[PDB]
């Protein structure tokens, strides 16, 4: 409903908690190539070492990935010098930070939300899986620290030491950071905590009802497992040899001529490792790109307040809370969304004593008879004054200027 | 640092071999020294079964002008075990053995 | 396993035989392949020591001054009840270092705890600052290599070159 | 630089492998054999070598995308950090960003980020608002604090207190709606200025 006289302004507002899921590392596979290609044959190994360095190169390549999956899980989570901890008294201005803070009752110090996530996500051929350097109990302590610092000290623990501040005063700096004035918190602080504690409830209802959101983590585990299972199945394939089983050929043929059969399998299997390692190197760069996006969100969104539009869900960003997940991270972004809005009238400038006035913050509106100046992102109509406005030019210069009377409180104070 | 250098692997402590614990010698002589061989257009065939098959007896025999393996090698025949053996039999000119 | 009377053996997805019937007894045997894993050597620099510890990956402390890590049976490193920054990573929270000398192994520290002096009515404000400079490094380019595929395979050889075409 | 050195050190050494041929040297085979078998030796060396290049070139293609993702990050820093000032927390060192100075390096770039870090700090009592006429006052910039005997308004990131005034505080509503509010005098400059 666009026109050159009309504006809509939010008269109400909704806090929304969103959820964003990123994968951060793969299953750290390694293989003994020689045991894959020619396991339990000194003669196959003698044939394979005519092909030289490929076995060593593939071992270096898969190791190069596994040593990076430790680095990704470190750079996303290990963004803090100290394991900050919350007080025993939950004096957070009315916010229930009990569902996302640690649960002290369980064997691993994970939250109520994290325990949903770990239950929404689901051998001898020289193949192996290496353990991650950080256990989920260590990741749950890093998310404990990052979250405990966020609640008790805002962004200030990103910059230096944690500077404590009351939670509804951190949230006043947050609101002020989106052009919505500190009093819009305090005039509604119980409503903001109601909307927030209710939205954290909707998150549990969503995550508990269905796994379907966690496709971004599950697709990674599924792709890792299908590529491993294909590397295993290709041991059974013939490649044009008289059996695929190396031990059949080692029973049935004498060395002078068995070597012409076995070369088929060595070449066939080696192409089936170079295929897997190539898939995993392209994949590990896909997961590297996501671990670097995750490290960039944890730096800018959690450890800060971002101004980057739609970078931390929809709405104007207040703060976000990290939660761990199996091979990934989950952000709960908390956003101010303008709700109820109506359109009336507006003007670019007003005229007083032939000079023209512009708002120091906010924008002029008329309710249909009178004129006010309101902060732009939430309806709060002030009397138009020489305190709420500043001056430039004269009435003849501006397109669309309106007629209005400005109140200066110095007039009554001199006149009295 | 930490370096992956080799692979550890528990070795076999002992060696085990097992076959169906019996003793009948196979009927190879009834084929390779038969009183009569068939015409090639109506080639004969015996099924060899339920027996220990010593192939060294055949492989060493100078009476064979050719003895030629394709799916196995001759010295391996005594190491191998089978579900069935079929010996097909006929008489051709010595040139057509190729 | 509940083998049916006709089954001589059973097999995994890899076509590897998982279980067998014995030819000399009416018994069905499971087969487990022999214990194996990476031998990883944990070392300081040879400038500083020739001592090493060895991690036999994924073996239970049996088949190889021994400690079980979830990564493997760790041989030659002293377990410590204190925790420190990581130095050499081992896996599943275990880290090792060369300290007063021998190799020690420990669950790694995340850094000091620092519980926050929070209340609904108190704030900390900086009275003073340090301006701090930090270096940050980024690669930007590789060496611009090029390779003559023909010359790499068939150097000086028309014979080869005719086979590569 | 080491990953590219290892890459060519392997690409060179893969000439010395036989891949199933009688010798690693192409001129040995062509000194030794006629075309009926020399071509059936040399096809081994091509099938090996050519797969050794298609391996190396794959590693360079994947690598170059890992370097391009750092060249694009470096160009995004030289855009936003050097030619500007960045509100993106911990993107340009630890601390608040002031400026950064770029330096060249072999196959790289180095940034000298200058950051303001809070270093010494005092605890203060605080309240979200103050009451005057039963009308409620809020900071325009900064935050309310008390030493315990007096109330001041001060900028959030460096302690520099000021006596609380109508020039430093805005008003909305009344003192019943705010939670944890406190009573204190607000200085109005205009009363002394009218009475003088
Ligand atoms: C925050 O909200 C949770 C509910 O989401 C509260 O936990 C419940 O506490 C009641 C008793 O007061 C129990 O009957 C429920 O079974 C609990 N819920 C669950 C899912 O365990 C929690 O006490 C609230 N905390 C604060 C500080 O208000
Ligand atoms: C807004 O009000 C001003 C008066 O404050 C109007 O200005 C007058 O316009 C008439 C002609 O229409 C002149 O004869 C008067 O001398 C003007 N007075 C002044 C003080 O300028 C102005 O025209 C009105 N504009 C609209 C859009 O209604
Ligand atoms: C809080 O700060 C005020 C000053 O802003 C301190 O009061 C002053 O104390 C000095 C030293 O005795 C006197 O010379 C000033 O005249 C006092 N000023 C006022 C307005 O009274 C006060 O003592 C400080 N409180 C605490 C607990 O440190
Ligand atoms: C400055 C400007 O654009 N003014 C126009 C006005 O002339 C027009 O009559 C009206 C229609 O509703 O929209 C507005
Ligand atoms: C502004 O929105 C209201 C609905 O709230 C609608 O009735 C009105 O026509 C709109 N105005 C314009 C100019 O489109
Ligand atoms: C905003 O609207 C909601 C209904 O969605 C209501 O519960 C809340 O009290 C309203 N807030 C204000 C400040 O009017
Ligand atoms: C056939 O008889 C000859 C002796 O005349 C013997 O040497 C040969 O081994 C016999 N062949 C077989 C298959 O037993
Ligand atoms: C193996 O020998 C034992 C002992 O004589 C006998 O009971 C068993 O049936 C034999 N097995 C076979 C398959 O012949
Ligand atoms: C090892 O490095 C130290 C420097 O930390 C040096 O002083 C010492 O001489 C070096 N030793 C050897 C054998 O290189
Ligand atoms: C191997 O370790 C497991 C650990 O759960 C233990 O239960 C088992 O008894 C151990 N076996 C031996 C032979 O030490
Ligand atoms: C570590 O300390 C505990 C006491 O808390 C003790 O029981 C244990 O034996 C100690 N372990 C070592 C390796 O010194
Ligand atoms: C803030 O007060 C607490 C009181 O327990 C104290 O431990 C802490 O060191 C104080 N902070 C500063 C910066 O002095
Ligand atoms: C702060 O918390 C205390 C309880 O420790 C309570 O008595 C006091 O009224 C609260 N003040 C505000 C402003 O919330």
């Amino acid at each position: 409903a666009y026109s050159n006289n009309s504006i809509a302004i939010p008269t109400n507002f909704t806090i929304s908690v969103t959820t964003e899921i990123l994968p951060v590392s793969m299953t750290k596979t390694s293989v003994d190539c020689t045991m894959y290609i020619c396991g339990d044959s000194t003669e196959c190994s003698n044939l394979l070492l005519q092909y030289g360095s490929f076995c060593t190169q593939l071992n270096r390549a898969l190791t190069g990935i596994a040593v990076e999956q430790d680095k990704n899980t470190q750079e996303v989570f290990a963004q803090v010098k100290q394991i900050y901890k919350t007080p025993p008294i939950k004096d957070f201005g009315g916010f229930n930070f009990s569902q996302i803070l640690p649960d002290p009752s369980k064997p691993s110090k994970r939250s109520f939300i994290e325990d949903l996530l770990f239950n929404k996500v689901t051998k001898f051929n020289g193949l192996t899986v290496l353990p991650p350097l950080l256990t989920d109990e260590m990741i749950a302590q890093y998310t404990s620290a990052l979250l405990a610092g966020t609640i008790t000290s805002g962004w200030t623990f990103g910059a230096g030491a944690a500077l404590q501040i009351p939670f509804a005063m951190q949230m006043a700096y947050r609101f002020n950071g989106i052009g919505v004035t500190q009093n819009v918190l305090y005039e509604n602080q119980k409503l903001i905590a109601n909307q927030f504690n209710s939205a954290i409830g909707k998150i549990q209802d969503s995550l508990s009802s269905t796994a379907s959101a966690l496709g971004k983590l599950q697709d990674v585990v599924n792709q890792n497992a299908q590529a491993l299972n294909t590397l295993v199945k290709q041991l059974s394939s013939n490649f044009g040899a008289i059996s695929s089983v190396l031990n059949d050929i080692l029973s049935r043929l004498d060395p002078p001529e068995a070597e012409v059969q076995i070369d088929r399998l060595i070449t066939g299997r080696l192409q089936s490792l170079q295929t897997y390692v190539t898939q995993q190197l392209i994949r590990a760069a896909e997961i590297r790109a996501s671990a670097n996006l995750a490290a960039t969100k944890m730096s800018e969104c959690v450890l800060g307040q971002s101004k980057r539009v739609d970078f931390c869900g929809k709405g104007y960003h207040l703060m976000s809370f990290p939660q761990s997940a199996p091979h990934g991270v989950v952000f709960l972004h908390v956003t101010y969304v303008p709700a109820q809005e109506k359109n009336f009238t507006t003007a670019p400038a007003i005229c007083h004593d032939g000079k023209a006035h512009f708002p120091r913050e906010g924008v002029f509106v008329s309710n249909g008879t009178h004129w006010f100046v309101t902060q732009r992102n939430f309806y709060e109509p002030q009397i138009i004054t020489t305190d709420n406005t500043f001056v430039s030019g004269n009435c003849d210069v501006v397109i669309g200027i309106v007629n209005n009377t400005v109140y200066d409180p110095l007039q009554p104070e001199l006149d009295s | 640092g930490i370096y992956q250098t080799s692979n550890f692997r528990v070795q076999p402590t002992e060696s085990i071999v097992r076959f169906p614990n019996i003793t009948n010698l196979c009927p190879f002589g009834e084929v390779f020294n038969a009183t009569r061989f068939a015409s090639v257009y109506a080639w004969n065939r015996k099924r060899i079964s339920n027996c220990v098959a010593d192939y060294s007896v055949l492989y060493n025999s100078a009476s064979f002008s050719t003895f030629k393996c394709y799916g196995v090698s001759p010295t391996k025949l005594n190491d191998l075990c089978f579900t069935n053996v079929y010996a097909d039999s006929f008489v051709i000119r010595g040139d057509e053995v190729r | 396993k509940k083998f049916l009377p006709f089954q001589q053996f059973g097999r995994d997805i890899a076509d590897t035989t998982d279980a067998v019937r014995d030819p000399q007894t009416l018994e069905i045997l499971d087969i487990t392949p022999c214990s194996f894993g990476g031998v990883s050597v944990i070392t300081p620099g040879t400038n500083t020591s020739n001592q090493v510890a060895v991690l036999y990956q994924d073996v239970n402390c049996t088949e190889v001054n021994v400690f079980q890590t979830r990564a493997g049976c760790l041989i030659g490193a002293e377990h410590v009840n204190n925790s420190y920054e990581c130095d050499i990573p081992i896996g599943a929270g275990i880290c090792a270092s060369y300290q007063t000398q021998s190799i020690i192994a420990y669950t790694m520290s995340l850094g000091a705890e620092n519980s926050v002096a929070y209340s609904n009515n108190s704030i900390a404000i900086p009275t003073n600052f340090t301006i701090s400079v930090t270096t940050e490094i980024l690669p930007v380019s590789m060496t611009k290599t090029s390779v003559d595929c023909t010359m790499y395979i068939c150097g000086d050889s028309t014979e080869c070159s005719n086979l590569l075409l």
